[PDB]
């Protein structure tokens, strides 16, 4: 259950 | 799959259609990460709503998105005749993955019905000089666009040898098809008669040709 | 403004391999994943996975591990997707797609790329005469071909009233046919003589088959 505003292209 | 969808749905011009989609596991977790889209062929799919419900600029406002337990919805009002198109439900699923449902056929009938009109052709004089023997059955401008065809050889089914299409916009608006029915000149002619069965609706529609 | 441009049809034998480039504009290429999605003739949309286009870590989702491979040129903004030892069962619709957000997923996609894995080798067809209430119907049976189009048309482009060119079949054999049929009165076919134009581009062969009753 992620953030929906959270960028899953991380470094 | 992991998320399921009727895999039809009609609706006539100016009503509003539902599309469900229920999570087939909890890897979906809280289920607020479901996103819909239409799906034109010949084109890229389009988002239309994401987050459950959150409806995009660009995407019109007669289409609407809701949940209950683990079954989200997709409500599509006023319904025109651009809207019939392919429509999936997305989830993300946990670990940077993302699944999508089977997908639903919109139809939007906005025509009157129409029984197909079949036309049946027996093997040509050259092709079987050639040693081989098609049967050509021709459907055309039947309304909605879904026939089942059959073959049979005298009274019995025949499964064997039979290549049919995907049924086709024609330029009218109505649909067409066409199946094909390979045989030895043997078994061509070793019978009284090869019919090919088109139903469509309920109905059937039969065309029969002999040697 | 965003933009996902794919590169064009590709056609394979078994065995063979592709690459399918996306390519990217009006966006920073590295501050968003880039995602693949197939569909397969008469088939759904089936996520395959993504790139990180930060750290280069692809993510494949079962069904497509052992065979495929994601990457990026970043000098050009340019997502790839490679295919090793294609199956049939590979033959569909790829699509680029990238991700805003985990609330906002395939936001912008790409025009898709039709990969088609087929054994079957170019071949001409084999055109046969489909012999004729007042009107009568004949036709042309235009058989065994590959690959698609072919093209159909009647005494030379002078009987468009009437005419109806079917779409093709797909043999389990892996080619093609079709037919198109014309309705004509029946008062004719003394002496008006009808004959389809078969032209079949690939292999560079045309074929107008005579039509009598």
């Amino acid at each position: 259950n992620p953030d929906p505003n959270a960028n899953p292209n991380v470094d | 799959s992991v998320l399921t969808q009727p895999a039809s749905v009609s609706g006539s011009p100016g009503q509003s259609i539902t599309i469900s989609c229920t999570a087939t596991s909890s890897n979906v977790g809280s289920f607020n990460l479901v996103s819909w889209y239409q799906h034109h062929p010949g084109k890229a799919p389009k988002l239309i709503i994401h987050e459950v419900s959150k409806r995009p600029s660009g995407a019109s406002n007669r289409f609407s998105g809701s949940k209950s337990g683990n079954t989200a919805s997709l409500t599509i009002s006023g319904l025109q005749a651009e809207d019939e198109a392919d429509y999936y439900c997305c989830s993300y699923v946990g670990s940077d993955t993302w699944v999508f449902g089977g997908g639903t056929k919109l139809t939007v009938l906005g025509q009157p019905k129409a029984a197909p009109s079949v036309t049946l052709f027996p093997p040509s004089s050259e092709e079987l000089q050639a040693n081989k023997a098609t049967l050509v059955c021709l459907i055309s401008d039947f309304y909605p666009g879904a026939v089942t065809v059959a073959w049979k050889a005298d009274s019995s089914p025949v499964k064997a040898g039979v290549e049919t299409t995907t049924p086709s916009k024609q330029s009218n608006n109505k649909y067409a098809a066409s199946s094909y029915l390979s045989l030895t000149p043997e078994q061509w002619k070793s019978h009284r008669s090869y019919s090919c069965q088109v139903t469509h609706e309920g109905s059937t529609v039969e065309k029969t040709v002999a040697p | 403004q965003v933009q996902l441009v794919q590169s064009g049809s590709e056609l394979k034998k078994p065995g063979a391999s592709v690459k399918v480039s996306c390519k990217t504009s009006g966006y920073t290429f590295t501050t968003y994943a880039m995602n693949w999605v197939r569909q397969a003739p008469g088939q759904g949309l089936e996520w395959m996975g993504w790139i990180n286009t930060n750290t280069g870590n692809p993510t494949y989702a079962p069904g497509f591990t052992g065979r495929f491979v994601f990457s990026f040129d970043t000098s050009v903004s340019t997502a790839y997707l490679q295919i090793s030892s294609l199956k049939a069962e590979d033959t569909a619709v790829y699509y680029c797609a990238r991700v805003y957000s985990y609330g906002v997923p395939f936001d912008y996609w790409g025009q898709g790329t039709l990969v088609t894995v087929s054994s079957a080798s170019t071949k001409g067809p084999s055109v046969f005469p489909l012999a004729p209430g007042g009107t009568a119907a004949l036709g042309c049976l235009v058989k065994d071909y590959f690959p698609e189009p072919v093209t159909v048309s009647w005494n030379s482009g002078a009987l468009t009233s009437g005419v109806h060119t079917f779409p093709a079949v797909l043999q389990s054999s892996g080619l093609y046919s079709l037919s198109s049929v014309v309705t004509v009165p029946s008062s004719s076919l003394g002496t008006q003589t009808y004959i389809c134009n078969v032209n079949h581009k690939p292999s560079n062969t045309k074929v107008d088959k005579k039509v009598e009753p």
